[PDB]
């Protein structure tokens, strides 16, 4: 739901694979256990907590309050009923899809829901409550089930982009789509920040400027960054919160792998034991490599190993395994040679290239004429 | 003919007959994690992670010691 | 449900030049239960390590063993050290007599230039045998016809894309007159 | 200085717009010239030089690219750039053609 | 925040001329954050508030010393940040030796 | 440039092709100019073998 | 051939090992693998198959595509006898210089003067003028 038992309900990530860190989790999730009704939720990942002695203790007082109030909504229900009214069943009935949201079961939240889905005078209450699917659904991490009311909820809204609405929609957008790696149609996303707001909802305002600070920083070229970001100034403002990033903002821009690569473990450390964002740490880290590699060699043609040793700051035996990997395996420039133990490419990507480009597409439109030679007559 | 794909489908209930549902659950807690998400990057991005799997992971937290050293 | 086994075959044969393409645009699951028990060793490849792979493949090799004769996996079992140092023709020229003959499971000198010449001696690739202290170097030149013979280089890409194109275009001439034949 | 406004990265601007002209002044009749030879005229290092010079061909302002090992420099440039755009721009623009036939036929058939 | 807070009850009340200290400070931490467009509503907010009333050259002046800096940040036109930067000085003349010298200081660089 | 600007077109008729099948409202036609353009493009193909053999003898 | 019939008699995964070390070209193996072979007589026919595959094995390592020092063929040939220099010398007829061999007529091919792929492509569009129209 909307409440902060989301945040807290969504520590569990990093309260479940690192034993490290698993205390604070568990105190704020114990403490906060009495709050929004979490007796369900960490009934079911009990697994994943201590052990039975105190747990049953506040079961007993949760499951009859959850009872009582119940009931109280069933009964404010039915007194809502059989009378002349809208919003007044629609608020009953939601009211009562919250609770069960807050209790964390989505049988009766899902026929809730379908039916003050079904109860919509309007288009707008309508995508509320798929705004309200889409709060759970970012705890159940579902991937089909979020896009469908929001692929049908998308076409005719005819009422204009709100404030908050269209942004918050816009915002969601940001967490389908951080959860994909579709970057090159998200870095669109983030542009509307002038609008966002502290939302207590989904995410903090900076907690969604340090998450669209990893696809704008990486997702985005110089050119991109400059037009985009450096001319922005909105990352001029909420630069001054934190000075790590503008460390790797400046010091990237800037070229500068010495101490790029002395404050990239708090990139690394930071980048994992995160909800949605911890199981692509794999593909940040490696194109941000590959980038950096293409960035320093699109304007250098060779390249000694005591200047490049000397700019990286990391011995030879690694960048040789490195580029050596990114010949084949990352396919970035042409080959390399080392007859004089020095990184010298040539990269005749453009004049004959820029014309062989399409060569793909006559290839594959050979194949799917082909294909059309395979529909005459059959 | 379009008859001859009977025994191979045969072979795949033999497949499917082996382990039930082993590999769908086993295989799906790692989906779980790549569905929805484009196939074509999770090639490269398992290759370096199945390449990574066995030693040398993240190896960005060793590079502060190997500064020094190398 | 019937592509996978020219697909699997296709794979299988494919892995053997070195560069083996997974399943990358095609999702069916029937393909990817196939290939779950070859993911392991079809992902192992291009790594080529001899001896870790040598039991891997034996140790829960049921199936794809089991097919028949074990003809290409055991010309695969050799065809690892192959594609290894086909790798080693797509990395750096000069070749150690340490580093990178340790990192290749094999140290020794006269093997070590002896097998190289056997890559050599394919005609796949390129390199340029000189010994002058005893250090055997390569001009790895993988460059592109780009300004080099272009009209001679993609000549016959021209002829054989214009007389496909031009046998569709007969395609598309064609039926048009088994269109207006009845009428 | 020390405690100089904020229009020290306008003075800093200045700085590298003299620089540019600099640049512009001695590199563009030299095609091909030392590092040294040139760097002497300035009486600077090429670490900074070098920098400014390699961020200004990443931000493409002209035609150049540098060199460490040999300190070549070579000028080259494109100008038929109008030719693969509005082809690939076919080639893309008739995939969709191609594709919406066969979901016609496709249609019309099974 | 607490600026913003103080807006909030000092734009409902009377005295529109304590909002030009506030308004005028308001694009200072604007500038000092480096936002070009939020500085130029606050600006323009002071002017058409201090329209009216005759402000004393301490703050009349700061307007325009500012305006300079808000306009120069972007490098549009140095001819009328030069002005405002030569009105800002006309209006610092012989008021205090620091803000004499900074705005000849100022002069000098735009 | 105007091949690109009927395909822009192009792109919308199997919209219309994929609706109604049925009568002709459009006077256009869209492929007796296109077959034109070929033919004013195979000058190059024409005049190819020309400096074929104006470079030959 | 793979029947399971024995699969443990070491002549019947002989010919196979023997073949898959021809795949990998590995000379020194097999010579050293020599020895091996237990009192089954045909160890004479093993190395009747040597003689008949050591002009493939010289022969790829005598191709010589920039150049081959001696130091290397005295211990990649046979033994000290003369006959490889001697057949050699009447089979490939190369020139022999100071304990060296040199290799010639290597990448020194001329290309074409584009006279003749131009008379081929005037033809080429002669066919392109027929197949495009022809039926008209």
């Amino acid at each position: 739901p909307k409440n902060p038992d989301l945040r807290i309900a969504q520590l569990r990530f990093l309260l479940s694979l690192p034993e490290h860190r698993g205390d604070a989790a568990v105190r704020d999730e114990l403490m906060a256990a009495v709050r929004d009704n979490n007796m369900a939720p960490y009934y079911e990942a009990l697994c994943k907590s201590l052990d039975w002695q105190i747990d049953v203790d506040l079961l007993n007082k949760m499951k009859k309050a959850n009872e009582d109030e119940l009931k109280r909504l069933d009964e404010e229900l039915e007194d809502a009923e059989k009378n002349l009214g809208e919003s007044e069943i629609r608020d009953a009935m939601m009211a009562k899809a919250e609770y069960l949201c807050r209790i964390g079961d989505k049988e009766g939240a899902l026929t809730a829901f379908r039916k003050t889905y079904d109860k919509t005078v309007a288009l707008g209450h309508r995508l509320d409550i798929v705004f309200y699917l889409l709060r759970i659904g970012l705890f159940y991490m579902d991937n089909d089930l979020i896009t469908r009311n929001t692929e049908k909820a998308k076409s005719l809204i005819e009422e204009g982009g709100d404030w908050d609405r269209r942004n918050r929609l816009k915002v969601y957008q940001g967490l389908y789509c951080v959860a994909i790696r579709d970057f090159k149609q998200a870095a669109e996303l983030f542009l509307d920040t002038v609008s966002t707001f502290t939302s207590y909802e989904l995410m903090d305002y900076k907690t969604f400027v340090t998450y669209t600070v990893y696809v704008s920083m990486i997702a985005l070229e110089r050119p991109d960054l400059r037009e985009k970001v450096i001319k922005g100034a909105e990352i001029l403002e909420v630069l001054h919160s934190l000075p790590a990033v503008r460390q790797y903002l400046f010091s990237l821009y800037e070229c500068r792998y010495s101490v790029f690569f002395q404050s990239l473990a708090v990139v690394e450390q930071e980048m994992k034991k995160d909800w949605l964002f911890a199981p692509h740490y794999r593909y940040y880290v490696r194109e941000m490599r590959i980038h950096a590699y293409s960035q320093l060699l699109e304007s250098y043609r060779s390249l000694t190993l005591g200047y490049m040793a000397e700019a990286f700051g990391v011995g030879v035996e690694f960048i040789d395994q490195e580029l050596s990997r990114f010949i084949a395996a990352g396919r970035l420039h042409c080959k390399i040679d080392k007859v004089n133990e020095i990184v010298e490419t040539n990269r005749p990507d453009s004049k004959n290239w820029q014309y062989q480009e399409t060569i793909k597409k006559g290839d594959l439109l050979l194949n799917r004429v082909q294909k059309l030679s395979r529909v005459i007559n059959m | 003919m379009s008859e001859k794909k009977q025994p191979v489908d045969l072979g795949l209930l033999e497949e499917d007959d082996e382990f039930e549902e082993f590999p769908a659950e086993d295989w799906a807690g790692l989906d779980e994690d790549e569905d929805a998400h484009v196939w074509e990057d999770n090639w490269d991005d398992d290759n370096v992670e199945d390449d990574f799997s066995n030693q040398l992971r993240a190896e960005l937290e060793k590079h502060g010691y190997k500064m020094e050293t190398s | 449900g019937f592509k996978q086994t020219v697909h699997k075959l296709l794979i299988v044969v494919e892995l053997l030049l070195g560069e083996i393409p997974d399943r990358l645009q095609f999702r069916q699951p029937s393909l990817k239960r196939s290939l779950m028990p070859y993911f392991l060793l079809t992902q192992a490849v291009r790594t080529g390590n001899l001896a870790k792979f040598n039991q891997v493949l034996d140790q829960f090799g049921e199936k794809f063993q089991a097919d028949g004769t074990y003809t290409l996996i055991i010309r695969l079992r050799h065809n690892v050290i192959k594609t290894g140092v086909r790798m080693i023709s797509l990395s750096y020229s000069r070749i150690s007599l340490a580093d990178i003959a340790q990192k290749l499971q094999l140290d020794s000198p006269e093997d070590a230039e002896f097998i190289v010449a056997k890559a050599i001696r394919d005609g796949v690739i390129e390199a340029s045998i000189n010994h002058e202290k005893g250090y055997v170097q390569s001009k790895e030149m993988i460059d592109i016809y780009s300004t080099r013979e272009p009209q001679l280089a993609f000549h016959q890409r021209i002829s054989f894309c214009l007389d496909i194109h031009n046998m569709s275009v007969k395609a598309m001439r064609f039926p048009p007159k088994s269109y207006n034949k009845d009428l | 200085l020390r405690d100089d406004p904020i229009i020290s990265t306008h003075l800093a601007k200045l700085y590298d717009n003299l620089l540019e002209q600099n640049l512009i002044r001695v590199i563009e009749p030299f095609s091909r010239v030392q590092i040294e030879h040139i760097s002497s005229l300035i009486k600077l290092s090429k670490a900074d030089v070098e920098r400014k010079l390699s961020q200004m061909i990443l931000d493409k302002k002209f035609h150049g690219i540098l060199d460490q090992g040999e300190g070549v420099l070579i000028i080259f440039d494109e100008p038929p750039v109008d030719k693969t755009y509005e082809a690939a721009l076919e080639t893309i623009q008739n995939m969709s053609k191609v594709v919406d036939s066969l979901y016609n036929k496709a249609k019309k058939l099974t | 925040h607490l600026g913003s807070q103080l807006l909030r009850e000092l734009k409902k009340m009377d005295d529109k001329a304590l909002l030009v200290e506030v308004q005028l400070l308001e694009s200072k931490t604007y500038h000092a954050l480096s936002n070009l467009p939020k500085a130029r509503a606050a600006l323009t907010s002071a002017r058409t508030t201090a329209n009216a009333i005759y402000c004393p050259p301490k703050l009349q002046a700061t307007l325009d010393m500012q305006s300079g800096i808000i306009h120069a940040a972007e490098e549009k036109d140095w001819k009328t940040a030069y002005s405002y930067f030569y009105e800002a000085f006309e209006g610092y003349d012989s008021i205090d030796s620091p803000k004499a010298i900074t705005s000849l200081k100022y002069m000098l660089l735009c | 440039n105007y091949n690109k600007a009927v395909e822009e077109e192009d792109k919308m008729t199997p919209e219309q092709l994929a609706i109604k099948n049925v009568g002709k409202q459009d006077p256009k036609r869209h492929l007796e100019e296109h077959v034109d353009v070929l033919m004013t493009s195979n000058i190059v193909q024409c005049l190819a073998a020309m400096l074929d053999t104006v470079v030959f003898k | 051939l793979p029947a399971k019939d024995i699969q443990t008699n070491v002549y019947i995964k002989h010919p196979v090992s023997l073949e898959q070390y021809l795949m990998e070209g590995s000379y020194n193996k097999v010579f050293l693998a020599k020895g091996n072979i237990p009192a089954e007589s045909y160890t004479f026919f093993i190395d009747i198959l040597l003689d008949t595959i050591r002009d493939e094995i010289a022969g790829c390592i005598e191709k010589a595509y920039e150049k081959i020092l001696f130091t290397e063929a005295t211990r990649i040939l046979f033994f000290n006898t003369p006959k490889k220099m001697t057949d050699y010398a009447k089979k490939r007829g190369w020139v022999l210089g100071p304990n060296n061999y040199y290799s010639f007529a290597s990448q020194q091919q001329k290309p074409e003067d584009t006279t003749i792929p131009s008379t081929e492509l005037a033809k080429q569009v002669i066919e392109y003028a027929r197949q495009l129209e022809m039926i008209v």
